[PDB]
DNA sequence: CACGTGCTAGCACGT
DNA sequence: TGCGAAATTCCATGACA
DNA sequence: ATTGTCATGGAATTTCGCA
DNA sequence: CACGTGCTAGCACGT
DNA sequence: TGCGAAATTCCATGACA
DNA sequence: ATTGTCATGGAATTTCGCA
């Protein structure tokens, strides 16, 4: 009871005049339009608003009714929300309201080559003893290459990458940071090459979008062929790899086939406007193509958005929380925005990490 | 007739035997008539299905109108016949003994020939690793007659590694 | 060649004149805009559809592009869009376009133990060999028990709704259509008591959203406990029972509890308002609270819903698809459209079922 | 004072030993103050030990400000003591001997000591299991003085099983 | 014993 | 009355299956 | 024969203290 | 050998 | 020209992880 | 150090055949 003059009438700012503050069994109490509640000193409310919030570790709302139902003080939320800022368990367990940035539209890659996009679809039915498929689509035209594997190791993976690259050598391969694609042996190959490896943050898949769309169309189809027949898949990845580079993107009117070379080879249906023209006169046309290409903007940003600023406290999705255990790592520090969906954060353990901001939560408060 | 375009003719032959390099004794060569582009297939027997096997592979990616060969054994089973006409390849020949592509092939399957050549007595029984670099300088060569690389000429653009 | 008189300038309905017709090669040919594409007769044309689409079982308008390569005819995609229709492997694989109806949002039971909510939360870490959690739910107030279990079934299911309905008798309860709530012999002990037993549409626990969304708040308080220490979770259910029933929910202002008694035990921070006003003065309050509570109402409809029409055919997810297996049943008809989210299927096994809109999709064309 | 509550006063007490009906030789019983409501627990001895594990059910359903008890041994213990404290009941004894509740529970402790018995030697050694049953009619049964059931004066509302 | 409904396990790779 | 501050309420987001 | 739900915390909105 | 990243297995109940 | 029909395009929905 | 994507099929919109 040391800002206590209120029953001598002094005026303490924050406390409204127009109701008396009287005295009984020790405690200061104020008649309120709720009730009669009681005032507790300035020492005391941490205490309370603590002793409140840990009954069910209750958000802000949830734990001021509680506080309601006997005490009355000078801005009630702020002395509540501090204390939910400074919980480690509700920091760590309790959802986020607010929604990711929009995401970004990346630029198509400019030419073939330029950038490749690889994955591994699997484990699958065994057929002839091969469980996996390493996909590669090149990210202009989206052209894709499917190879067989028995494991998603840096063996096949290689293995099916310089058959691939008989063909040409490409700039900059992009993947998720699977097992093999981050071993040093495959880093080795890419190096030997001149390649550039790129890799999609952790745990984010729509980073490696351009190879999961295609794992769908590829997945969809080797299904509608394995319709009241056995899974036997082997066997069907070929044609499933011609059939596909060979199917028209109705936004762009193109085959990923023809983005790559500008004219249909000797397949079904077979496209020959082009059967006038030089193949100069062909060729040409086909850069005015690949350079007028649609291109999909970033969408709105929720209402309800959040976007990395520096120095902001941030927290990291579990990667694999067990069961009963939280969602979020403790809270950690915004060093660099590489971009409005890509943040590097000082990881819990405690790194350098690039991480998306689908796999983040802004602390709250 | 229209201009030549990629694809039209596949031209083929085997090149061997040579050195058991990790146990392939041939190489199956597919050059593409209008580019020059050339697909190298190292294969154990220059048998339709070695053959087969190695076009099977081409085929995935791209088709041609017309593979154009000799007519050796490998070249004419009905095996090969069967499997052309099933994926809609028309099947063309030289006339035996005295054989015929075109100026860019001829020069190229020489190319080939020669390219795989400093790599024989001069890389001893390890070719097989290097076929593709062979494959990939191949590709691009820069062409005197048409102004430009067959990895240009197919595909329409500068390629990432030139020579 | 059968309605071949256009070469003689007679005027067939849907083909347009200012262009000419010729022949060539022993097909009838008209110069287009596009170029110079081929007419086939009207029977060839579904044998030239059929060979288009299943190239790669793609879609409306990329199997028409494959078709405008070579061929011209009247009104294309209509011959096109006809065998989609007929399509047993695109049905049944092809993901859907259309989005659900929006939500109902079920009138919130009248009274306490008007109707009942039960779940089965778990496996969860064996705490003193108890691996389940029985949740059951007061639908008007969201009142909740926790009955901890070694296995989800009839045995314990009974053997907690016994102690529980020592206190009250509930009209109707309601659950997912799990293993031992489906049960026979949990049949006979509703029947016994004269309780009704209601059931979710299977696969769809947003029908049993009030069990599962306290699931939730369970869920969340153990863990926020259960922070750097074992995962022991059978000492924790009383207090976190205790602890979720006196916590008020924000919209509403009032505790589960509360809704169920009028005034609050002998918890913390508790609630004193009703302190003056006698037993009657309070409870009759009550049931006027229990009437003015907040309401959600059916949000909007997204543009592209769809909605349930008897007669319409349409398809059931199929529950558990296997590797590169189909994601829906053959088409089915619906009979009874019990409300705009639930239908009654002629199931294909052959039954009638009772799915949600949310496993349904309308079978394209 | 101000008006009688629900919760205000839990008047508990043993009632054995009985026939071992399962193996449960006796009965703590719980009453309501204010509403009469009755909660009934079958226990395997009247001890503190036995009387916490129900108690300890019954608390994590609703909290009585006071527990208003005899001084039997199983209520009067330190174990009980502490365990009322830590959960801020506040214990209260009828003085040993001459005991004291209230009319509307010296009567319901009556109802459930008939309504017990016209199930002892009327139903032999199977009372455990209609204990549920006796519980119901119990909160169901209209009362002459307040013109409302415990089920109605708790609740508030119409039971769905009413007598 | 396989099926249906409800649930969460688990395994591969390379470091 | 009207103003500035404080308290309330709104609400889309995400997690429960 | 059935039907989504609600704690959450910044943002918006409404109410309050004082003239 | 456990950890990280990438993946899909699998088990319980009652009929 | 302007009309009615046909062809095109738009697009939110869902599946790939 | 990095970034979502595109087949899909009713609904809307734009183009075409013919005056
Ligand atoms: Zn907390
Ligand atoms: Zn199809």
């Amino acid at each position: 009871a040391e800002l206590d003059q209120l029953l001598q009438g002094h005026y303490i700012k924050g406390y409204p005049k127009q109701y008396t503050y009287f005295l009984e069994d020790g405690k200061v109490k104020v008649s309120r339009p709720e009730g009669v509640k009681i005032i507790p000193p300035q020492s005391d409310r941490q205490k309370i608003v603590l002793q409140a919030h840990n009954l069910a570790h209750t958000g802000r709302e949830a734990t001021l009714l509680k506080i309601a139902n006997l005490y009355w003080w000078p801005n009630m939320r702020k002395d509540v929300v501090k204390q939910l800022g400074r919980c480690q368990q509700c920091l760590i367990t309790n959802a986020s309201n607010k929604a990711s940035g929009p995401i970004l539209r990346p630029d198509r890659p400019q030419k073939p080559f330029d950038k490749f996009f690889i994955d591994y679809i699997g484990p699958l039915p065994p057929s002839q003893g091969y469980l996996y498929v390493l996909v590669v689509v090149d990210g202009m035209t989206g052209f894709t290459w499917l190879y067989p594997t028995k494991a998603p190791s840096t063996s096949a993976t290689v293995k099916s990458l310089n058959v691939l690259t008989s063909i040409a050598i490409p700039k900059v391969i992009h993947s998720d940071q699977g097992a093999a694609f981050t071993s040093s042996t495959f880093a080795e190959w890419a190096k030997e090459r001149g390649i550039h490896l790129e890799f999609s943050t952790p745990y984010h898949p729509q980073s490696s979008g351009k190879v999961e769309r295609k794992n769908s169309d590829i997945k969809r189809l080797l299904t509608k062929l394995l319709v009241g027949r056995p899974t036997k898949w082997y066997d069907l990845l070929p044609v499933v790899q011609l059939a596909l580079n060979n199917t028209y993107s109705p936004v762009l009117k193109y085959t990923p086939h023809q983005l790559l070379f500008g004219i249909d080879s000797n397949t079904p249906f077979a496209n020959q406007d082009t059967l006038d023209l030089t193949r100069e006169e062909e060729l040409s046309l086909l850069q005015e193509i690949r350079t007028s290409l649609y291109h999909p903007s970033t969408p709105p940003a929720s209402s309800r958005s959040w976007s990395p600023v520096v120095g902001q406290l941030v927290q990291e999705r579990v990667a694999r929380p067990a069961s009963l255990r939280p969602r979020w790592h403790k809270p950690s520090t915004v060093l660099k925005v590489l971009n409005p969906r890509t943040v590097v954060i000082l990881d819990h353990l405690g790194n350098n990490r690039t991480v998306s901001i689908d796999n983040l939560k802004p602390t709250s408060h | 007739d229209r201009p030549q375009k990629p694809f039209d003719k596949f031209f083929i032959d085997y090149i061997g035997p040579l050195p058991p390099s990790q146990g392939y004794l041939y190489v199956l060569v597919v050059v593409d008539g209008m580019t020059g582009f050339t697909w190298l297939y190292p294969t154990k027997a220059p048998s339709t299905s070695a053959t087969v096997k190695s076009l099977n592979v081409l085929t995935s990616i791209a088709i041609p109108k017309v593979i154009h060969s000799d007519q050796g054994a490998a070249f004419t089973s009905s095996t090969f016949a069967e499997w052309a006409k099933e994926r809609g390849i028309h099947l063309e020949f030289s006339t035996p003994y005295h054989p015929q592509s075109s100026g860019k092939v001829e020069r190229k399957n020489s190319d080939i020939k020669r390219l795989l050549t400093k790599l024989l007595v001069g890389r001893p029984t390890k070719w097989y690793d290097l076929l593709p670099v062979v494959q990939l300088a191949l590709n691009n060569t820069y062409s005197p007659v048409l102004k430009y690389t067959p990895h240009q000429l197919l595909f329409g653009i500068d390629s990432n590694t030139p020579f």
